[PDB]
This record gives structure tokens, C-alpha cells and sequence, in this order.
């Protein structure tokens, strides 16, 4: 009840002890940081110092009148128009020139018929043009160009005599017409009596065509024919037209080819009143004689005076002297001529064609230089692009600009920030040491206490 | 001994710990601050780092919107679409190259209006042939090259006498009998040398013509035929028909020449039959002296019914003499059926054949439709590669302003010396952690017990 | 018992006293009632210590015994001049130290020509010296006298007193050189 509790001064001097402890510490606890605070301002310094050296060290060259340039967009513009108008010209020139090439290709293919034509009547050759003597053989040239395609008809009728029987050339295949009569000469040369109408079908309803026979029976195979021409005749049919038993055996007894000589040293009929001469059996022993192309008939009659009856109309030919070669002193050219001055005709054009694509390449040419020309160009103007480069550096040191302002700005928030909230961090610590003190200074109450109470 | 103030010195043994005591405590408390310092300034930093992402976002935005990115992803796709164009246009090469022989074509094939054109040219000029003028001149009617005609027959014949033979000239003597018109220019082919002769019967005689011939003014030197007029039998020749022959069909303006044309002709035993489409029996039964009947087409072509036997077609010239002895009622009117027919033809022919003519147009028409498509091609491929052109002329140009990303590298930079930072006080916590320990536990356990018998005075 | 256990009382007081001024910051002013107060209650609780020891009747004996007697009005008027020095020396009887009179005053005992370390002071001589000033050089002589030559001292240093007045001025006046020019310098940078 009474005064029994001593301790009770050790029981209130202790708390107050821990209290005169305690706050001491953080009091240099929290002084401790304000001085790398302080550290850090002093960095703040340093760099923003440095900041105001580059400020200068940047504008030297941050002058921004260095501007991305002017007009070298526009210039990119007119000189990237400028070689789409040369690609433009370019293409235009091609087709131009492409052009002319197949209008000189077409000389390069229809000079081998001035060739083919360079010959006597206008073509003699062994190719299938020879047929185009006259218009009205598109008959014979649609023949010709499908009696191939038969498996014997090509073989049974054969292609026109130029072609199988062909004369030696110009100067005989004239002659042919009258060698193998002209009527069948533009017809197909027919085999045998089998080929006479087995072989119609193909051609008759389309192109002209002629038959021809013969026939040996009796007793008497053919009788000497051969040396009774002692007439000063030595050239013969059957020579100078390639004969052969594939092509003339039928014609012995319808177009009576057993006379047709082939003359060189021509000699007139009229020294004749001599072949009257009967073969025994009192009828001519002389059928036909022929000297150049002065072809004379024979023929029988079996009433009246018995007259004689000759005729001198004959198959036209070109000359009729003795001499050699040529058969033309006043002048050489003639209408067979101007189908081969064709050639100088189309050579005219042609030389024409081919300075005019000469000049149309020299067009080429220049129009590739002045596009390649512009494309230097286009590359001394890229070069630029490093200039471009300036604005690059000028704007890195820009945006460094913004980097050290973005720094001073938010470095002086933090500083600024950080010094007020340590210092009233350490002011409000400077109040609670003191009102603890002041709490303190009651505690000493306790010693009037006790020691006399007691 | 005596129990006395020895013992009061060791008051100090607090105080030594104490001196250590603040050290160890101070030392971790700053290091641990400092940590959560470095700690506030690495999420301060990594707060930026979603922001300058939206900032390079945002740099990619305007470049997006200034048409700066858009050729990045092109560029290697547009060089493969130039070189397409390239070959596109060598594809449009090698078509036009395919539309001029397509030229060559239409010239070759209208070589076919100059063989239309030869073939009408004359014909169409036959066509005159109805009156124009008569007599001396009638190039068609009583004359057909030179003009000079009349004079012949009072040149060669003024010394008539000296001839072997009997003669009024002889070309205007010969005439067609009765019979059908058409069959006037088929004997012509036979009998060509009568329709200009000028008989004689010796050599001589023939002889002096060659000399005389240009005395007069005129030098044909056509040959010329032998023979002397007089008349004869033919009995045992002549064919089973009562039809006309060429004997009935000619005329004997002269009966010599009838003896003259079975010498020179054996016409006797010739016969005529309109057309070719027709009996063929009658002529095929092979009696004794069966014989070939002639027929002909057109002015230009005919035909043989040579017993059947024989069939061929025949030439005959486009201008002859041999004229009929039809009276002058209305001439060719009369006969303008059979002449019209071989003009008209021709007419039909190139009327009914311009269907071709139609047709080769068309085909031009095709190719020249191809050819302006091909144009349109050529102007789509231009347009095509001018857009590439226009998106390569580009590229970036100027369109660079994005030095923040060189501020976003040195700011991760930063971040990672920030980082480097934090790992640092990790292991200055680490340190603080194993140097506070080892003498905290000391200071404690010396704290606690060296507070002892502090002041057992008795 | 009941005795002496509550002589700590001062023992540790005196900790509780000192530690204020060595932390609180001078860049706060106001000082005379705020320091006044809270130390004369040290003399309202030594009087305690007089009138607690029974009577072995109010409590004679002077006051004036404190060893922290001194400690009274030591940190007002202190700051730019810490040795408040007075043109007199023999005037102690009065208890304002300030009467009517000031100048200039000089700053060292001859420590290298450089400002006071840590003094030291005795009855005979009345006047105050540093430590290390009078054994570290003077060491040689068993006993040397004045510090110059016929001047006024009188010394005998076998048995002078430590002095622990002194060193309580020492670092306001070096910590004043650095917080106002850190505030200045605050300023510097604040123009940057």
C-alpha cells in the first residue's frame, strides 16, 4: 500500500534514458545525406558548364541556314520527267527503227527473184518458179503443188515436161512447146492408157489436162525412121529434152514426134521439090522437117490433080542468122530487161532504207548518250546526298540541344526538390529533440519523491 | 582484500562498444539508402522506356504519314517489277515484230487485186467491142493492130496475073455459112494462114514477096501459103450426121477454098456440137469414119468431143478476122446474151470474190485491233513503271529527322550503366549485410552482459 | 538504503546538455530564452541535490558550486566574434560580461601562428593557453616561464586545470565559412 515500490525512480529514469538515447544517432543519421546531395549539385555543375560550352561548340555548325536545299527536289523532278521523255523518245525511235529493218529484210528476201529471173524470157531455173510464164499457168502451178501429194499420180502423170523433160534451158525450153505440143506441153504428162481416166478425179473439174496413146498389133513394129533424116540434120528431139521411157512412149502415134530436128546451121526448105519421094507403098515417104523453127508439114490428099500442097506457117522463134552467140548487135537490152533492172529499182529504195535506219540509229545512239548523260548527272546531284548529311549532323547536335535543356530542367527539380525536403527533414528532427528534452526536464520530479516519503 | 573502487573503471566497456556500435549501424543504413536511391533512379529510368518507344512509334508515325516508310518494303519488289516491265516490253517487241509481217501479209495478199486487175483490165476493154467506128480502122471488127489493111489486097494483087493461081487478092473472102454464132472464132486456130494469103504456085513467085513486100509500105512478113484455087471431089471422108461440119459451117464466098481447107485442114470430117455436156454414146460406138466434133466455152477457151475418145480443151486468139454473113439488123444487140455473159462474168467474179477481198479486211482489222491493244499495252507498261519511278524517286529523300533514336540509344545505354549501378550496390549490400553482423552480434552480446555487478556495495 | 543512487542525476545532464548546441544548426537564430530556460532548469534541479542530502533548515550552501557554471550565456553574441574578449580584465564580480565597451581582439596561442586548438588555464596565471603549446616545443626544460621574454604571465604548469570552455566556440565559427558560402553558393548556381 504505503511506500513499499523503491524502484519506481529506476522504472521512470529508465525510458527517458533511451530517449536522451535514441534520437541522437539519426540526428547525424540524416545530416549524412545533404552532403552527396551536395555531391550530385556539384556534378549538376560540371555539366551544365560543359552544356554552356556546347552551346557554342554547337552553333558553330548548328546554323540551320545550311536549309535542305532549295530547289534540288524540283531539279530531281525535271531531270527523273527528263529520261522518262528519253525512254519515251527511245521506245519511239526502236519501233522506227525495227521498222525500217524489216523494210530492208524485205529486200534481203525478194532479191533471189532478180536472181532467179536473170535469165533468157524473163526465168529458166529448176525450181518450181519457172512456171510463171504466163498468169493463166496458176492452173499448172496449183497442179504441180498437188500432184505430189498422190501416191502414184506423180509417178503415172507426171509434173509439167520443164520439170522431168526439162530443155536445156531458155534457148530450147521455148522450143518445148512445139517439142511436146503446147496443148499437152501445160498439161500432165500421162503414162499409159491406164492413166488415160483412172486419174482424172484429181484435176479435171480443177486445172487443164490432155491424154495421149498408142498402140502396136499386127505385124510390123515401128519401121527405120532415124537415118532418113539426111536432110543436114543432126540435133533431134529426144536429146536436147531429156527423154526417157518414163515420159515419150505414147507420143509415136498421136503427135507424130518422129520430126523434130534441132537445127544449128539453118538452111532454107525451098531447095525442095524432091521429098514427093513415096515410102513403096506410093504415099510420102517425108512426114515433117524442121530447120531452126521453120517447121514445114506434109500432108495427103486423094482427089483431084493431085497437087502438092505445102505451108511455111511456123512456131515463132527469136533469130534465124549464122553466127555465134549473143544474136543481138544493135543493141543489147530489150522488155526482157526490166523485170531484172528490178534489182536497181528495189536497190534505189534500198540504199534509201538503208541510210534512213542509219540515221535512225545515229538518233538511237544519241538518245541513249543524252540519257546516260543524264544519268551522271543524276548521280553528281546524289552525291548530294551527303549534303543531306550536314542536316543530319545539324540536327543530332539539335536534338542535343533538347538533351542538355531536358537535363538543367529535370537536374533542377531534383536538386532544388531534394535540398528543401533534407532540410526539413533535419528541421523537424531539430523539434522533436527539443521537445523531448522538455519532456526531460519533468522527470526529476520523481526525485523529491520517494527517499522522504518513505 | 578490501572491496573498494577497484572495480569503477570498467564503466568504460560500454563505451567502446558504443563507438563501434554507431559505426556498424551508420554504415548500413547509408549503404541501404544509397541501394534504394539507385533503385528510385532505375524505375525513374525505365519509366522512359515505354514513353521513347511511343516516340520512335510516333517517329514511325510521321514518317508513315510523310510518305518516308513506304519504300522500304518496296524497294526490292520494285526492282523485280522494272525488270518484269523489261521483259514486258521485250514481249511487246516481239509482237510488233509479229505485226509487219502482218503488213508483208496484206501486201501479198492484195497482190491478188493486180492479178484481179491484169486479168479485168483486158477484158474490161473488150468491152468496146460492140460498133466504135468501121472500115479503116476498126480494130475489133475489120481490123485488129495495124492500120493498114485496105491497102494489102490493091498492093499485092496488082499484078495479078503473074500468079500461079487464080486470086482476087485474100482475107476478105472467108465467111461463116449458116449456122449458131459462136462457133465463128474456133476455125481461126486452124485456118490462120488462109484468112492473110496471097496464092502462088511456084518458087519464084513466092520468092519475090520478101523483096516487094515494103515497096508499097507495109512490112508484115507473116509465111505464106502454097497452093493453087481449084475445086475437087471428097466422097468417101465425110461423117454420119446430118448436123453442119466446118465444110457447111464456112462459106464458100470462093469453092476453091473449099478444096483449099480439105488439102490444108481435112476439115470434112470435123462436125460441131454446142457443148461438151452432152451425148456421148452416138460419138463412142466407133463406126467407120467417126469423128471429132469441136465446141467451144468462151472467147477464151473450148472444148473437143473428139469421138469420146478424145477430150482436151483448146486455145483460140482473142482477136481474130473470121466474121459471119448475119445481116446488119442490130449486130452484136443481137447477140449481147452471149457476150455479156463472158464480160459480166469477170464482174460477178470480183463482186463475189471481194467476199475474199472482205475477208482479208477483216483479218486486218483483227491484227490492226491487236495492234492498237498492243499501243495501250505500251502506255499501261509506261504508266506502270513511271509509278515504280515515282516511288524509288523517293526512297527517303530528305524525309530524316529522327535523332531521337540516337537519344533513345544513349538513354539504353544509360539504363544499362543504371543497371550495371544496381547490381553494384547488390553486392554493397551483400557487404554491409555480412560486415554488420559479425560485430552487431558482438556489440549486443558484450552490451548485455557487461552491465554486470554494476554496484553490489554490500 | 536509500542513498546516493541519484547522484547520475548531473553525471549524465551534463551529456544531455552539451550534445544540443553541437547539433543544433546556427542557420536557425533565436537563442537567448530558448537556451535560458531549459538550462536554469538544471539550477531548479540542483538545488535538489542540496536539499535532498537530508541535512547531514532550507538549503545553505551556495549555488555557485556547478562545475557547468560557465555553461550560463555562452552561445548568444557569439557568432561572428567567438572570443568576446573586454578591453578590462579584472571586472568578474558582475555577471554581464558586456558593460560598455568593444574593439578588436587577436585569435591564437602560438600554435604555428594559426587559430586556438584546445586551451588551457590555472589559478596563479588567470589566463588561458593550449595544450600542446607549452610540452611539445617547450619539453627540454623541466619548467620554462613566460611565454616572452619579461612579459606578464607567471607560470607553473605541474599542475594547471584542463579547460573545457573553449572548444565549445571552435566550430561555429569555421562551420559559419562554409553553410553561408554554401548557401551563396546555392545562389551561384541558381543563376546557372
Amino acid at each position: 500500500l504505503k511506500t513499499d515500490e523503491f524502484l519506481k525512480a529506476k522504472e521512470k529514469i529508465n525510458e527517458i534514458f533511451e530517449k536522451l538515447n535514441t534520437i541522437r544517432d539519426e540526428v547525424i543519421k540524416k545530416k549524412n545525406q545533404n552532403e552527396y546531395y551536395r555531391g550530385r549539385t556539384k556534378k549538376l555543375q560540371a555539366t551544365i558548364i560543359s552544356t554552356k560550352e556546347d552551346f557554342l561548340r554547337s552553333q558553330e555548325i548548328l546554323a540551320q541556314t545550311h536549309l535542305p536545299e532549295k530547289s534540288v527536289f524540283e531539279d530531281i523532278d525535271i531531270k527523273r520527267k527528263e529520261i522518262i521523255n528519253k525512254e519515251g523518245e527511245i521506245r519511239d525511235l526502236i519501233s522506227e527503227i525495227d521498222a525500217k529493218a524489216n523494210a530492208i529484210n524485205h529486200e534481203m528476201r525478194s532479191i533471189q527473184r532478180q536472181a532467179e529471173s536473170k535469165t533468157k524470157s524473163l526465168t529458166t531455173t529448176d525450181k518450181i518458179g519457172i512456171l510463171n510464164q504466163d498468169q493463166d499457168l496458176k492452173e499448172v502451178r496449183d497442179a504441180v503443188l498437188m500432184v505430189r501429194e498422190h501416191p502414184e499420180m506423180k509417178d503415172k502423170i507426171l509434173e509439167p515436161p520443164i520439170m522431168t523433160v526439162s530443155a536445156i534451158n531458155a534457148q530450147f525450153a521455148a522450143y518445148l512447146a512445139q517439142c511436146v505440143d503446147y496443148n499437152t506441153s501445160k498439161a500432165l504428162t500421162v503414162v499409159d492408157s491406164d492413166s488415160y481416166k483412172l486419174f482424172a478425179n484429181p484435176i479435171l473439174d480443177k486445172f487443164k489436162v490432155n491424154l495421149r496413146e498408142l498402140s502396136s498389133a499386127d505385124t510390123t513394129p515401128p519401121v527405120p525412121a532415124e537415118t532418113v533424116r539426111d536432110l543436114g540434120f543432126e540435133g533431134y528431139l529426144s536429146d536436147f529434152i531429156t527423154g526417157d521411157k518414163r515420159v515419150m512412149k505414147m507420143l509415136c502415134q498421136t503427135s507424130k514426134i518422129h520430126t523434130i530436128p534441132v537445127s544449128r546451121r539453118e538452111l532454107t526448105p525451098a531447095q525442095i521439090k524432091k521429098l514427093i519421094t513415096p515410102r513403096p507403098n506410093g504415099k510420102i515417104l517425108f512426114k515433117r522437117i524442121i530447120h531452126g523453127n521453120r517447121l514445114v508439114d506434109i500432108k495427103q490428099s486423094a482427089y483431084g490433080s493431085k497437087q502438092v500442097f505445102p505451108t511455111d506457117v511456123s512456131i515463132k522463134q527469136t533469130n534465124f542468122y549464122q553466127g555465134s552467140i549473143m544474136s543481138n548487135e544493135q543493141k543489147i537490152r530489150i522488155e526482157n530487161e526490166i523485170i531484172n533492172l528490178k534489182n536497181e529499182y528495189n536497190d534505189r529504195k534500198s540504199t534509201l532504207d538503208a541510210l534512213s535506219n542509219q540515221k535512225s540509229g545515229y538518233r538511237h545512239e544519241l538518245s541513249e548518250l543524252a540519257s546516260k548523260n543524264d544519268d551522271i548527272n543524276r548521280e553528281a546531284h546524289q552525291l548530294n546526298e551527303i549534303r543531306k548529311k550536314y542536316t543530319m549532323r545539324k540536327s543530332t547536335i539539335e536534338t542535343l540541344r533538347e538533351k542538355l535543356d531536358q537535363l538543367k530542367r529535370e537536374a533542377r527539380k531534383d536538386v532544388s526538390q531534394k535540398i528543401k525536403d533534407i532540410d526539413d527533414q533535419i528541421q523537424q528532427l531539430l523539434l522533436k529533440q527539443r521537445h523531448l528534452l522538455s519532456k526531460m526536464a519533468s522527470s526529476m520530479k520523481s526525485l523529491k519523491n520517494c527517499q522522504k516519503e518513505l | 582484500d578490501a572491496k573498494v573502487i577497484y572495480v569503477n573503471e570498467k564503466d568504460s566497456e560500454h563505451q567502446n562498444a558504443r563507438e563501434l556500435l554507431r559505426d556498424v549501424k551508420s554504415r548500413f543504413e547509408k549503404e541501404k539508402s544509397n541501394q534504394a536511391e539507385a533503385q528510385s533512379n532505375i524505375d525513374q529510368g525505365r519509366k522512359k522506356v515505354d514513353a521513347l518507344n511511343k516516340t520512335i512509334a510516333h517517329l514511325e508515325e510521321e514518317l508513315t504519314k510523310e510518305m518516308g516508310g513506304d519504300k522500304d518494303q518496296m524497294r526490292q519488289e520494285l526492282e523485280q517489277l522494272e525488270k518484269a516491265n523489261e521483259k514486258l516490253r521485250e514481249v511487246n517487241n516481239s509482237l510488233v515484230v509479229s505485226l509487219q509481217d502482218v503488213k508483208n501479209e496484206e501486201r501479198d495478199i492484195q497482190h491478188e487485186r493486180e492479178s484481179e486487175l491484169r486479168t479485168i483490165s483486158r477484158s474490161i476493154q473488150n468491152k468496146k467491142v460492140e460498133l466504135q467506128n468501121i472500115a479503116k480502122g476498126n480494130d475489133t471488127f475489120l481490123m485488129n493492130f495495124d492500120r493498114n489493111m485496105d491497102r494489102l489486097l490493091r498492093t499485092i494483087e496488082q499484078r495479078k496475073n503473074e500468079f500461079e493461081t487464080p486470086a482476087i487478092g485474100l482475107g476478105s473472102l472467108v465467111t461463116i455459112r449458116k449456122g449458131f454464132e459462136k462457133w465463128t472464132r474456133s476455125i481461126q486456130r486452124a485456118i490462120s494462114s488462109s484468112l492473110n494469103a496471097f496464092v502462088v504456085s511456084n518458087p519464084k513467085d513466092n520468092r519475090l514477096f520478101r523483096d516487094i513486100m515494103r515497096s508499097c509500105g507495109i512490112r508484115s512478113n507473116i509465111p505464106i501459103v502454097t497452093y493453087c484455087l481449084s475445086q475437087f471431089d471428097y466422097s468417101k471422108g465425110r461423117a454420119h450426121g446430118n448436123y453442119p461440119t466446118i465444110v457447111d459451117a464456112l462459106e464458100f464466098s470462093k469453092p476453091e477454098i473449099e478444096c483449099l481447107f480439105v488439102d490444108l485442114s481435112r476439115i470434112e470430117r470435123i462436125v460441131l456440137i454446142e457443148d461438151k455436156n452432152e451425148a456421148r454414146n452416138f460419138l463412142q460406138r466407133n463406126p467407120v469414119n467417126v469423128n471429132m466434133a469441136l465446141s467451144l466455152r468462151d472467147r477464151r477457151s473450148g472444148f473437143q468431143l473428139s469421138g469420146g475418145y478424145r477430150l482436151d480443151t483448146v486455145t483460140y486468139q482473142d482477136k481474130i478476122r473470121l466474121k459471119v454473113n448475119s445481116s446488119s439488123d442490130n449486130g452484136t444487140q443481137y447477140l449481147k446474151d452471149l457476150i455479156e455473159q463472158e464480160t459480166k462474168e469477170l464482174q460477178n467474179i470480183r463482186d463475189r470474190y471481194e467476199e475474199k477481198l472482205s475477208e482479208v479486211r477483216s483479218r486486218l482489222k483483227e491484227i490492226d485491233g491487236r495492234l492498237k491493244s498492243t499501243k495501250n499495252e505500251m502506255r499501261k507498261t509506261n504508266f506502270r513503271m513511271t509509278e515504280l519511278k515515282m516511288n524509288v524517286g523517293k526512297v527517303v529523300d530528305t524525309g530524316i529527322l529522327n535523332s531521337k533514336i540516337n537519344e533513345r540509344k544513349n538513354q539504353e545505354q544509360a539504363i544499362a550503366s543504371y543497371e550495371a549501378a544496381k547490381e553494384e550496390l547488390g553486392l554493397k549490400i551483400e557487404q554491409i549485410a555480412q560486415e554488420a553482423q559479425p560485430i552487431k552480434e558482438q556489440y549486443d552480446s558484450t552490451k548485455l552482459a557487461l552491465v554486470e555487478a554494476q554496484d553490489e556495495l554490500q | 538504503d536509500l542513498s546516493n543512487i541519484y547522484q547520475q542525476c548531473y553525471k549524465q545532464i551534463d551529456e544531455t546538455i552539451n550534445q544540443l548546441v553541437d547539433s543544433t544548426s546556427p542557420s536557425t537564430i533565436g537563442i537567448e530564452e530558448q537556451v535560458a530556460d531549459i538550462t536554469s532548469t538544471y539550477k531548479l534541479l540542483s538545488t535538489y541535490e542540496s536539499e535532498s542530502n537530508s541535512f547531514d533548515p532550507e538549503p545553505a550552501t551556495m549555488v555557485n558550486n556547478t562545475d557547468t557554471l560557465k555553461i550560463l550565456k555562452v552561445l548568444p553574441y557569439i557568432w561572428n566574434d567567438p572570443t568576446c574578449v573586454i578591453p578590462d580584465l579584472q571586472n568578474p564580480a558582475d555577471e554581464d560580461d558586456l558593460q560598455i565597451e568593444g574593439g578588436k581582439i587577436e585569435l591564437t596561442c602560438p600554435i604555428t601562428c594559426k587559430p586556438y586548438e584546445a586551451p588551457l588555464i590555472s589559478r596563479k596565471c588567470n589566463h588561458v593557453f593550449d595544450r600542446d603549446g607549452i610540452q611539445n616545443y617547450l619539453q627540454g626544460y623541466t619548467t620554462r616561464d613566460c611565454p616572452q621574454a619579461a612579459c606578464s604571465q607567471v607560470v607553473s604548469m605541474r599542475d594547471f586545470v584542463r579547460d573545457p570552455i573553449m572548444e565549445l566556440r571552435c566550430k561555429i565559427a569555421k562551420m559559419k565559412e562554409s553553410q553561408e558560402q554554401d548557401k551563396r553558393s546555392s545562389q551561384a548556381i541558381d543563376v546557372l
